[PDB]
């Protein structure tokens, strides 16, 4: 029985950044598309 | 009086910056043990070990960039040093005066070694040749080519037969001094060799590399006598005991390890230093060890005889 | 911006000398990015803190991201965007002392900045370069946020 | 237009495969 | 989610029943997942009851698990003692059941070999790994540990051979394929590493493997490090890396490395504020990723926050590297140079050269810092003769280095034409140095002129003393 693996070693304990990072990426993409 | 390994003295703030080399020499006529240290603060310092204490005798300046190596002669009262700017300087330890200077260009003159007779200085070079300078002449008498990369360390066998060199690729090269011919070219390690040494009897060659391993070779046949591990980072210096049955090494892991060549086991480890221990050396009779590192400290360790 | 200092601290001890007040406890914390030392009185009744907690600490001279300064008066009906929105525990205080290890000939290498948040005291101590925004008699905001 | 020669790289290097002791 | 309820039930049972070895062990077996200290405490409690009431020697499995927890903590000495006890216990009670205890000893033996690796006893570890492999040729982990040790030695062919040997036993082993791919990528062989990681994603059980996808996206990330004139190719690579990272972030929302990859791509895109936000989020999550510290320090430098950048570089170097990494040292030197602390920058570059004396970029950077320091001193008209002479010596050193580097240098990193122009500037500075040294000498003779006046006045004071004396 082993607990640490190649998939859980890339993960934070609990914190999730999906919402914040995707919001940030949306703003960057929105600003990129606005400029021409 | 039972004797055990243990620190005996500790000189703090010995240099302004990291201490990158050390050398211990014993002079019979003066009967005073001398220690020469070079540092990245561009200063050479000469201390005298007396009454179980270190007392500064000379503080020699002149080197432009950091002092990489400092050596003493086994018989003469001379010392040598090299800086990061490839300048070599000879110092008279009796008066603390610069005997002469050798401008080895921008690349040559990395690390210094005194020949057993103290009549020559051997220094590795960037191109891959070991240049030899006359101590009295002050000029490059000749050079032995290895066809290799940067030579990080140099050694002289006490009997004077061979001079060894370690490259940045881990290859070891042993030259016959008498004929100046490359006797052997050994694979060695795969990481740079920063320090190699010979046994007092000239029978063994001990090399240290960045992989944390210390390799022993039999120079007669150039065969691998053994491999030692136990350092958690780069090994930076090795030095053989006068008793010939022990030697000491230092590493980036802030420890100084004394190994037994017979049992091939580390017999002691000192953790006193707080940074990379760049230099470690034995005294004349092998009852003391001097160590210097990036923490700008000089440590003396007792040893049983 | 108006930010004087920022780091993440670990709570290493709480009331080491024993509890002196019922609703206030003294935190001893160390930061990792800048190796700063912190002593901080916190209203633990409203903002409980436990040993081993981690928080983001910001010392700011203003709460407005546009760098505008404040009158120092309660302005509850102001709804401009505020740094306080990003944080859980916010205090307002005044720098009352700056100590250092300077000698008669050498500038300080380590500074200690003391702040009083209406009598809840803070001492931020470390390398002088981190503490160069602190001036005695200046008003600062302390922003704290626990992070998991 | 002179300065220290150093190319800044934003690196994302994955950790080595874990080999912790196994529990029975 | 159920493991916490099991923990609660078992914790409730243990509190109600102080003497329940099985409950303590059951609780420990779930505290291991996240609570090393709690699992250790539970195992210790179970051992206490076994010795006190049961009066029986600890089972080898509990000793092995206690030792493994200590290994995870860092108590290598306690781990060695417990692993040796577990091997001894499994051997002692092997007659009761040889088959089971042989397997228990195999796992315990592998643990002890891994510990020896931790204690830097690589000879004992290698011998133990080979001993295991001799009897159990299907133990893949032993092959991979030998390959890892060989790779750590620096023998990459031996490492690949051991890794291929592991793949022989288990054709589809994601860890073995990852190790081979990591070996190839570390050698900058992009195609081989790419194929080895795409192979894993071709398998059905690992159709969407986070580790493999991150490596595949990192391959495209590394192409942005080297500047390229082709804007379209660089931009497409940025998009490709971002897409891979976004997919990994969708599949896993707690992936620190996907977030760090997004930030690195954003920073390479020029969005330093957004990249800082991502890095700060990741930094809040953890402090054990050195690339996060370095990326934060890079952003600090780009934002002209030099105080934070220098501390971050120094602290990152101290925490994450036992030896000296010349790349981070060069980063620290650049940060100090931007801050204007040229003396500290020179010392840092000299420290780099001490370890990497063949680096031509370090030589060029040392020459540039020397020229700047000498020029600053020369321009200063309040400098004494000693400082001016030192600056003259330093200008000569810089001029020699620039000329030598122009004669031979690493064209891929810096242009030799720039070095030639720098050499000309050093020569011109030395030409004006003659006037400067003349200026310094006249200055210091004026210094001795005032000193005599100081002595002159003091003698008059003595004259009054004699008037007082008489």
């Amino acid at each position: 029985r082993v607990w640490r693996t190649r998939t859980t070693i890339l993960q934070s304990t609990g914190k999730n950044f999906s919402k914040n990072i995707f919001a940030i990426l949306q703003s960057v993409k929105a600003r990129e598309e606005g400029r021409a | 009086m039972t004797n055990q390994y243990g620190i005996l003295f500790k000189q703090e703030q010995a240099h302004d910056d990291a201490i990158w080399s050390v050398a211990w020499g014993t002079n019979k006529k003066e009967n005073s043990e001398t220690v020469v240290t070079g540092s990245l603060d561009d200063l050479v310092k000469v201390w005298k070990w007396r009454d179980e204490r270190l007392d500064l005798q000379w503080s020699l300046e002149g080197h432009q960039l950091g002092v990489v190596s400092v050596d003493i002669s086994h018989t003469l009262p001379i010392a040598a040093s090299s800086s990061l700017d490839a300048h070599i300087r000879l110092w008279d330890l009796e008066n603390g005066k610069q005997i002469k200077s050798i401008d080895a260009g921008p690349v040559d003159a990395w690390t210094l070694a005194f020949s057993p007779d103290s009549q020559y200085l051997a220094t590795g070079t960037h191109v891959g040749k070991v240049n030899i300078f006359g101590v009295e002449s002050g000029k490059k008498e000749y050079s032995l080519d290895t066809r290799g990369k940067f030579i990080l360390s140099i050694a002289y066998s006490p009997d004077g037969k061979y001079l060894a060199s370690g490259a940045i690729d881990g290859i070891i090269n042993i030259f016959d001094i008498a004929t100046g011919k490359l006797l052997h070219t050994l694979e060695g390690h795969a990481m740079p060799i920063r320090s190699l040494t010979f046994s007092p009897d000239s029978q063994l060659l001990v090399t240290a590399s960045d992989d944390g391993y210390i390799k022993i070779y039999d120079v007669q046949h150039a065969n691998l006598a053994g491999t030692l591990s136990g350092h958690a980072s780069w090994v930076l210096n090795v030095a053989f005991c006068p008793d010939d049955t022990h030697f000491v090494s230092s590493s980036s892991d802030k420890s100084v390890k004394v190994w037994d060549v017979g049992t091939r086991t580390c017999v002691h480890t000192f953790f006193d230093h707080q940074d990379q221990v760049w230099g470690v050396k034995y005294n004349g009779n092998g009852s003391k060890i001097v160590s210097v590192g990036d923490d700008q400290e000089i440590h003396i360790y007792d040893c049983p005889i | 911006a108006g930010i004087l200092f920022e780091d993440i601290f670990d709570v290493k001890d709480i009331d080491p000398e024993g509890k002196k007040f019922d609703r206030v406890s003294r935190l001893h914390c160390e930061s990792e990015s800048f190796k700063m030392d912190l002593i901080l009185d916190v209203n633990i009744q409203i903002y409980p803190v436990d040993l081993g907690d981690k928080f983001r600490l910001v010392i700011a001279s203003t709460l407005y991201e546009d760098g505008t300064l404040d009158d120092g008066e309660y302005n509850p009906t102001d709804d401009r965007p505020s740094r306080a929105d990003q944080f859980e525990y916010v205090m307002y205080g005044k720098v009352y002392r700056i100590e250092g290890d300077e000698t008669s000939t050498e500038a300080a290498t380590r500074l200690s900045a003391y702040v009083s948040y209406g009598g809840l005291l803070m001492r931020l101590q470390g390398d002088a370069n981190n503490l160069h925004g602190f001036e005695v008699d200046s008003r600062v905001y302390l922003l704290m946020k626990k992070l998991a | 237009r002179s300065g220290v020669v150093c190319r800044v790289k934003y690196c994302n290097s994955l950790p080595d495969i874990p080999f912790d002791p196994k529990f029975i | 989610e159920k493991r916490d309820i099991a923990k609660g039930h078992l914790k409730k049972v243990t509190e109600q029943y102080p003497d329940d070895v099985e409950a303590w062990i059951e609780l420990a077996q779930i505290l291991e997942q996240t609570d090393i200290q709690g699992a250790l405490s539970a195992y210790g409690t179970a051992t206490r009851i076994l010795q006190e009431k049961v009066q029986a020697d600890v089972p080898p499995e509990i000793l092995n698990n206690v030792g493994a927890l200590h290994f995870r903590l860092g108590n290598l000495g306690e781990a060695k003692k417990y692993f040796l006890a577990s091997l001894d216990r499994a051997k002692a009670e092997a007659e009761h059941d040889e088959h089971y205890y042989n397997a228990i000893s195999v796992t315990t033996s592998y643990n002890l070999a891994r510990l020896y690796e931790a204690m830097c006893e690589f000879h004992e570890a290698e011998k133990l790994y080979k001993n295991i492999l001799r009897e159990h040729p299907n133990y893949v982990d032993c092959y991979l540990r030998l390959g890892a040790m060989a790779r750590d030695k620096g023998n990459f062919y031996e490492a690949s051979d051991w890794f291929k040997e592991a793949l022989q036993i288990n054709q589809d082993h994601p860890d073995a394929w990852s190790l081979i791919g990591n070996l190839h990528l570390a050698k900058q062989e992009w195609g081989p590493g790419q194929k080895k990681f795409e192979r894993i994603l071709k398998q059905p059980s690992t159709q969407s493997d986070t580790y493999s996808m991150l490596a595949l996206g990192n391959v495209w990330l590394q192409t942005l490090h080297q500047p390229t004139r082709d804007r379209e190719k660089e931009k497409r690579h940025q998009d490709r890396a971002l897409a891979i990272y976004k997919q990994v972030l969708r599949n896993d929302a707690k992936n620190l490395y996907a977030a760090n990859g997004i930030g690195a791509v954003l920073a390479h895109k020029g969005y330093f504020r957004e990249a800082r936000d991502v890095f700060a989020q990741v930094r809040e999550a953890t402090a054990d990723i050195s690339d996060v510290w370095l990326n934060l320090a890079h952003i600090y430098v780009e934002q002209k926050q030099y105080i934070s950048a220098v501390q971050m570089y120094e602290n990152c170097l101290r925490k994450f590297y036992k030896h000296q990494n010349t790349e981070v040292v060069l980063y620290l030197a650049r940060a100090l140079f931007k801050c204007g602390k040229l003396q500290e920058c020179k010392q840092t570059l000299l420290k780099a050269r001490h370890v990497a004396p063949s680096d031509t970029v370090l030589m060029f950077n040392v020459a540039l810092v020397l020229q700047r320091l000498a020029t600053s001193v020369l321009k200063d008209e309040k400098s004494n003769l000693k400082e001016v002479l030192n600056a003259v010596k330093e200008l000569e050193l810089a001029h020699r280095y620039f000329s030598y580097l122009s004669k031979v240098g690493d064209k891929m990193r810096f242009d030799l034409a720039l070095a030639a122009t720098e050499a000309r500037q050093c020569s011109d500075l030395l030409s004006q140095a003659q006037y400067h040294v003349a200026r310094a000498r006249k200055q210091d003779e004026e210094e001795r002129e005032l000193r005599a006046k100081q002595e002159q006045e003091k003698e008059l004071l003595r004259q009054k003393l004699l008037k007082e004396q008489e």
